[PDB]
């Protein structure tokens, strides 16, 4: 009972909160992370009995930061994320006439009195359903041709057969698609329509897989110019290039990441088919829009304080000017639900054209390239993502670099060599306790501290923090 | 006739979307011009056709085991982004537009409480954010920038962007034709605010704008304008996409011909395609088919024996009156109530693609853009602020590549039992002899040890060719 | 007086209409209070009226050969404030419109489902609110703790932390 | 209130100051590499230093100017709570949101003692001095009054809420690309080219502090795009050549440091006949006098 103070009045054991107070739950003493939501920090099945508590935010973890200490990884994982946002709604159509005037001369005579009303919610409506073509366009006709994959997938170890379209299957569908189309699920009434949408269901299919025969073939110059074909590993060289990892990183652990590329996408249909509620932000506009159209319907039931809601009833035993307002109210109790529900779908059209404008924003910048923006296709350091067809909406499996497998090294900012400061033009210095060398800092790979990877500027008296090595020339085994 | 079967009433054709009588169904598909819907679209041949959409034209890219196409030659090229920013600032009266000059149903209006200054605070908050997406978009300059009284910008032409001194309204060609593209109510009680900005300060805003990104590339966005020469802006920015600096320093006539040229097309392409500027078009039309229908719904009725207040009241006393008096204030206060609502709704969407054109004068006009696709299609270089009526239009210069071979590869070299890894770009052969070049041109250099590092030896790649990496020191010792 | 001619009881003619008790002054200067129509309004014991300047001229001296290099910094810090969430309001519709009246209550339910609509939209509002900070502020799997020793190299960050 | 109830918020002040808490502890001790994957510590002038390092500044200039920039850096975080003490109206933002709900709940809660054409505004003394049978029609004029009052509330908040999650959007999206990395969008995350930023908590809202890095003092120098060597052009492979008047230098483009052009410092592309506008000057070659 929230905003109560329950010194006043099932009772079994009382606690009081700062969100009312609760009753029939036990407050327990340890945090735990907030399952069900109550408020005012405080959260609520467990040993028998429901419990209530304070909720935990994380688990503490105070990092070893020190004076001259870095941690570098010596591995990585790469992770596969779903994304999935809705670009469309359904498109439907009320006939105001129809819906509040059911088949009467004598309300159509009572309804021309009214204006323009009804056709201005028809213009609504029908800006509504040009609007949810325009979103879903926006979002897969991004490129200007209809790429194939190649009949062999030599791919350099990477398997592509959960993503790619199956023949096998009717309407052309991956199975990660197709058990989308099996995890969302979807009458004709008076005066309601459902415009069909101009793009079907196994031809966004095709936008989507003409998107990942692009990808896959050309990396990203298809979304700048013609589709220019690259060998798949050294796209992903150049993907691992972009996050400033080395290439030679792929090149020695190639078979490596195509088994974790192929057991991360593996796990995303067990995972989307295992987990409940992955799909309920395409859920919940289904859900809102058929809700919406059956308290539009439900709402004809009502009297509005006239002796019964059937207009036939209330003509055939009233009087023409009784009869008259008793039309009259239900009318304006009809047209003002009608203008509350076309309110409604325009808010909700609203959201969804932003979240189809962050879907296709995502299309362009993670699919059609790659993002150096951090948590915008996904956690970790994002290499390139694959777009997946979906009931009124689009889902991105967003392939991100994860670090993973770390080790301390002992740091410094600078290395004094005969009087001069050299700083490291790529990477940093590190050291395990008896030699300093050269690393990249997305991954641990030691080398000789030499000067094509060093440059020297100033001297050692004025960086704080400068240690002393020697840093090897190499002229000198042609010099000797 | 979209909900019904083709069973009920020259030539009759079924469609998913339903019975479609009028209209020839073709086999072929071409790309769609008039939506119906369920992919069908639809004058060609002198007669209306039907048919499933195109998708594009359909090519299969040749993915091979061992080949990267690489760009011999490149297209800049100039794309235009028309966004809205701001709508008129309409402001209505409450009871002049339910009532007028009528002290006895303006008693009745005090009746309903504060509907009027709801509907008045709502307008007025439109009012007020609609200077201030115009205030967000084009004042993003500390200082007004102006251009040098010469043009000499190793080659490139502005005066198509920047303002003319013969105009009158100082005012360039583009944003003359932009000005003179679009067409544009004020009698019971609305009245149409002015903006706080006019087009000559915001033509003088946007001006500014271009001089400093001539003048400066992306300095004056960030901190105070350092000056550059146009040329070595322009090869800074082909630095950020990828291209090094030197194919702009052997091009450099050809980059401001084609960008000249482009440049040129977009007067062209806006004074000639019908309906470019749709959505500056669309959020007039739809602001003043709400004023319409706005003025429009004073006609109606709503239950009462005529619209006119004025002679009611003079065939009416007050206590019989009344119930007409209710019925009118009620029918024009929810129609003015419902007009309220539908602009708030407008403007939420107004706000954000004033918020979107901001951000995009912010990174495509102050700076240069990485993320793909949001300045223009292709490599974005820099673009142009163009000053609209109630909008802005932005001049996206791209680098699109042009004509390419597709060579053959190889992602390792294996010299004396090393491995040897590109620095910069990949390593492109044409059949016999093995080249590095970058990636998004074709520059064939010799593969030598200061442009491929070396990195573990020749077992652990699964492609490896095997040639000789030459260093400069044997000769130069021998 | 908003879009008349001033002929209709100083007097300053604009384009956003008739202003009275405003001097022009022909000098410009930063906007102060937006009247539209680029004229903007105290100065010298008077009500001013001026047109706005967008700014202070600056022409930068353009030359074919010419570089500004920045041989100095400086290090700025700059607050930007966003709102996040509002306050998680509710109403009961019985209890607004018809308290504690049963009499009015058996005419309420025969309006049918208008004000359990808007306790859903204000509910599914409430949820959205938290839905709101949860995305803008839980963006860390774990807490992290800086360490006792505040070692940073000589940043300085007791204002901050 | 007569059926207006307030629900707290699920996170408290303490928890939302605990979330900024564990992102700064987060972003000084470890970069940006905590939004990544793990938490992996680095010394924060090598954190600046690659900080430096995004937006074309080399690691040198930090590491010879480490002590003016941890004063600047003091200077400007002081002057913020300087700067929001004494100039009012700066959380304007976060000041029209709670007056505008405030503002609209005592419009709802005034819109009770309205009269919608009623002989008295308040339902008791209708009810009690009237018949049920003439009084449902005196009841039912304040009934669809109030509940168009209802639902025009219910109608703006549900736009007002949907400002405030596109702007809450906009917060988190600022919050994943300025504090837990470093952005390279152009007036993104404040004024200058950005290096990192502060989350701080606020009521309903949060106060981003950006750390930018703005040039001070420029001066003249004249270019060339190219350096003539025996038929060679070399061009620059980081940053400008600028001159003093007399002599040609590299250095890069957002801070002076000028070294002597070698080879190393420039590449070989062409010949002088083809590139308008170039200079004559040597470049050293460095195993010259190794081997002289
Ligand atoms: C890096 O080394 C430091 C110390 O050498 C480790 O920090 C210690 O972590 C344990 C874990 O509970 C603490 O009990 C110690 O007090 C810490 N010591 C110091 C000096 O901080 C740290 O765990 C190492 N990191 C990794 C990834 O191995
Ligand atoms: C890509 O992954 C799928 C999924 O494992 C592989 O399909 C399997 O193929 C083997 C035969 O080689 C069958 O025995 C399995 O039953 C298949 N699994 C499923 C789930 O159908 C597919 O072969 C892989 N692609 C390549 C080129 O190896
Ligand atoms: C690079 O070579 C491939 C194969 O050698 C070319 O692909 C063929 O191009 C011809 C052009 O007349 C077509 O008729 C063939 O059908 C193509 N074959 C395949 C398997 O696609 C490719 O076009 C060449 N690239 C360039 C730029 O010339
Ligand atoms: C790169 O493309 C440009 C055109 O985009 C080529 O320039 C043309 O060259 C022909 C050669 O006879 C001239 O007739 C044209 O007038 C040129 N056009 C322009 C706009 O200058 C150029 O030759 C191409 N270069 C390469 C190496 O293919
Ligand atoms: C920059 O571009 C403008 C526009 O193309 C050039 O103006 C043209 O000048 C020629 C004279 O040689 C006239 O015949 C054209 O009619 C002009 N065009 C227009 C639209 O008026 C201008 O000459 C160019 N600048 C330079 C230095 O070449
Ligand atoms: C770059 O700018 C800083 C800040 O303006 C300069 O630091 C000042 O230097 C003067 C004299 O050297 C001192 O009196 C001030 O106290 C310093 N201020 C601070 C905040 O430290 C710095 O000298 C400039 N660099 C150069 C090379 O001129
Ligand atoms: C970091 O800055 C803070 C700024 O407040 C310093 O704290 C102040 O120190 C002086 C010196 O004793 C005290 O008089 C003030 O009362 C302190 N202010 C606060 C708010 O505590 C702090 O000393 C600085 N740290 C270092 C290491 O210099
Ligand atoms: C670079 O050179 C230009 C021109 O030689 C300088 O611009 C001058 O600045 C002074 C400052 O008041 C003006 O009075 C002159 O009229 C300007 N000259 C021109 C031609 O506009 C500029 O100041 C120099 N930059 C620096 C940093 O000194
Ligand atoms: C059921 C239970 O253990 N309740 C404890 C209580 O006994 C203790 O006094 C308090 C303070 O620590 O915390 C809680
Ligand atoms: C503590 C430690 O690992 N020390 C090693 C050392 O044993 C080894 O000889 C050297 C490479 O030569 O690298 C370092
Ligand atoms: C910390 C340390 O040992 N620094 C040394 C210094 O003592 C010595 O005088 C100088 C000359 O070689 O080299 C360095
Ligand atoms: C509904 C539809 O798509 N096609 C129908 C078909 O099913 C039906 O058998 C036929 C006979 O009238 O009329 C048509
Ligand atoms: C592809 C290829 O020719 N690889 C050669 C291999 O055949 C040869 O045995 C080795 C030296 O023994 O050098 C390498
Ligand atoms: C709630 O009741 C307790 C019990 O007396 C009292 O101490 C407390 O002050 C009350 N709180 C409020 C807000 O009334
Ligand atoms: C990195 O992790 C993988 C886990 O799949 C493991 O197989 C591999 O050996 C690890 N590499 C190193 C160098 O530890
Ligand atoms: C480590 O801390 C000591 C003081 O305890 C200091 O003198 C030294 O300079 C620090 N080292 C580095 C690399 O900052
Ligand atoms: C169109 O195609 C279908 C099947 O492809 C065929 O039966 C029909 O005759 C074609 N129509 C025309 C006019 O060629
Ligand atoms: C290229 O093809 C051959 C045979 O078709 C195959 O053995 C080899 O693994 C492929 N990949 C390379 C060289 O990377
Ligand atoms: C106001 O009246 C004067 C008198 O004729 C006229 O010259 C002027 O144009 C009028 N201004 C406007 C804005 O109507
Ligand atoms: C403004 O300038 C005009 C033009 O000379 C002049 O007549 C007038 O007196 C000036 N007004 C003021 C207030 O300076
Ligand atoms: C220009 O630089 C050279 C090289 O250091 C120096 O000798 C000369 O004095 C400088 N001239 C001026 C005017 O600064
Ligand atoms: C710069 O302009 C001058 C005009 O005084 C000219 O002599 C010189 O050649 C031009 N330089 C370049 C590189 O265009
Ligand atoms: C640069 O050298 C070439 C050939 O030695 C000569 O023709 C040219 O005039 C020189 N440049 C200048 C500015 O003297």
């Amino acid at each position: 009972y929230q905003g109560v103070n329950c010194t006043e009045v099932t009772g079994s054991n009382v606690f009081q909160t700062r969100a009312g107070c609760l009753i029939g739950a036990e407050h327990v003493n340890n945090s735990y992370e907030c399952d069900i939501p109550i408020g005012a920090g405080i959260c609520a099945v467990a040993s028998q009995s429901i419990i209530a508590y304070t909720m935990s935010l994380g688990v503490e973890n105070s990092v070893a930061y020190s004076n001259n200490s870095i941690a570098i990884p010596t591995n990585f994982t790469i992770s596969v994320t779903t994304e999935i946002l809705p670009v469309s709604m359904t498109k439907t159509s009320v006939d105001c006439t129809m819906y509040i005037c059911g088949d009467s001369t004598e309300c159509s005579n009572l309804l021309l009195q009214y204006g323009s009303f009804c056709t201005q919610l028809n213009r609504a409506l029908t800006g509504i359903a040009v609007e949810q073509d325009k979103n879903t366009q926006e979002v897969f006709a991004q490129v200007k041709q209809i790429y194939k994959t190649p009949p062999i997938k030599d791919f350099g170890g990477f398997n592509f057969s959960q993503i790619l379209p199956d023949p096998s299957k009717p309407s052309k569908r991956s199975p990660i698609e197709d058990l989308l189309f099996n995890k969302v699920t979807l009458q004709k009434f008076n005066g309601l329509t459902v415009l069909p949408p101009l793009l079907t269901d196994e031809m966004i299919a095709q936008y989507t897989s003409a998107l990942l025969a692009g990808t896959i073939t050309s990396g990203w110059t298809f979304g700048a110019g013609p589709a220019l074909q690259i060998p798949f590993p050294m796209q992903m060289a150049y993907r691992f290039n972009g996050i400033g990892v080395t290439q030679n990183v792929l090149y020695e652990n190639q078979k490596l990441i195509a088994n974790q590329f192929n057991s991360a996408i593996g796990k995303i249909q067990d995972s989307l088919s295992s987990t409940p509620s992955a799909l309920g932000k395409l859920q919940d506009v289904v859900n809102q829009n058929a809700q919406a159209l059956n308290t539009l319907v439900k709402q004809l039931s009502s009297n509005f304080g006239a002796i019964s809601s059937v207009l036939n009833d209330i003509l055939s035993r009233l009087d023409p000017p009784e009869a008259e307002v008793q039309i009259d109210r239900l009318i304006t109790g009809r047209l003002q639900s009608l203008q509350t529900y076309v309110t409604q779908q325009l808010i909700r059209a609203a959201e969804i054209r932003a979240s189809a404008n962050l879907a296709a924003t995502k299309m362009s910048e993670c699919v059609l390239g790659q993002s150096k923006r951090v948590d915008f296709c996904g956690k970790g350091y994002h290499l390139m993502s694959f777009p997946q067809s979906a009931p009124h909406g689009v889902v991105f499996l967003h392939v991100t670099y994860v670090p993973a497998q770390e080790k301390n090294f002992t740091t410094a900012p600078a290395i004094c060599h005969d009087g001069k400061a050299h700083f490291p033009r790529e990477g940093v210095f590190v050291s395990n306790g008896t030699h300093w060398f050269v690393t990249q800092r997305n991954f641990y790979e030691p080398q000789i501290i030499t000067t094509d990877n060093t440059f020297v500027s100033g001297n050692c008296d004025v960086v704080i923090g400068i240690v002393n090595n020697t840093v090897y020339d190499p002229l000198q085994p042609e010099l000797d | 006739y979209q909900g019904v079967n083709c069973t009920e009433v020259s030539n009759v054709f079924q469609t998913r979307a339903g019975c479609l009588i009028g209209a020839e169904h073709v086999n072929n598909s071409y790309e769609c011009d008039i939506p119906i819907g369920a992919g069908i679209c639809a004058v060609a041949s002198q007669s209306i056709i039907a048919y499933t959409m195109s998708l594009g034209v359909e090519n299969s890219v040749a993915y091979s085991n061992n080949s990267i196409a690489i760009p011999t030659n490149f297209t800049i090229s100039v794309t235009t982004e028309i966004l809205p920013v701001s709508m008129t600032k309409t402001s209505v009266d409450c009871t002049m537009y339910i009532c007028g000059d009528s002290t006895e149903c303006s008693n009745l209006l005090l009746q309903y409480g504060s509907f009027c200054t709801q509907l008045n605070r709502a307008l007025t908050g439109i009012a007020v954010e609609q200077d201030k997406n115009t205030q967000e978009v084009f004042a993003q300059v500390k200082q007004i920038y102006k251009t040098p009284p010469i043009k000499d910008f190793g080659g490139f032409n502005f005066s198509q962007i920047l303002p003319d001194p013969s105009k009158p309204s100082k005012r360039s060609p583009i944003e003359d034709l932009l000005f003179n593209k679009v067409t544009l109510q004020k009698f019971n009680g609305l009245t149409v605010l002015p903006p706080l900005l006019t087009d000559e300060m915001i033509a003088q805003y946007t001006s500014a704008l271009l001089a400093g990104t001539i003048t400066s590339g992306w300095t004056f966005g960030a901190g105070p304008a350092l000056q550059i020469p146009f040329p070595m802006q322009m090869a800074y920015r082909f630095n950020g996409i990828g291209v090094t600096q030197n194919v702009l320093y052997e091009n450099q006539k050809l980059i401001a011909n084609q960008f000249n040229s482009a440049i040129g097309k977009i007067q062209d392409s806006l004074s000639s395609t019908p309906s470019a500027l749709g959505k500056l078009q669309d959020v007039v039309n739809q602001n003043a088919q709400a004023l319409n229908t706005l003025v429009k719904q004073l006609s109606s009725n709503f239950g009462a024996i005529s619209s006119v207040l004025n002679d009611i009241l003079s065939r009416l006393d007050p206590p019989e009156a009344e119930v007409q008096i209710d019925r009118l204030i009620t029918g024009r206060l929810q129609s003015l109530q419902t007009y309220v609502t539908q602009q708030l709704i407008r403007a939420a969407e107004i706000r954000a693609s004033a918020n979107l054109a901001a951000t995009k004068m912010s990174e495509c006009v102050l700076g240069q853009s990485k993320r793909v696709d949001f300045c223009g299609k292709g490599y974005h270089l820099m673009s142009f602020p163009q000053s609209a009526p109630h909008g802005v239009v932005f001049l996206h210069v791209t680098y699109v590549p042009a004509q390419e071979k597709n060579f053959t590869t190889a992602p390792a070299i294996c010299h004396d039992g090393k491995a040897h890894f590109p620095r910069e770009g990949v390593f492109v052969s044409n059949g016999t002899h093995w080249f590095v070049t970058q990636r998004n041109f074709y520059e064939p250099q010799i593969i030598t040890t200061d442009n491929t590092f070396v990195s573990g030896n020749c077992d652990v790649v699964i492609g490896i060719v095997n040639n000789t990496v030459y260093d400069p020191l044997q000769p130069e010792l021998d």
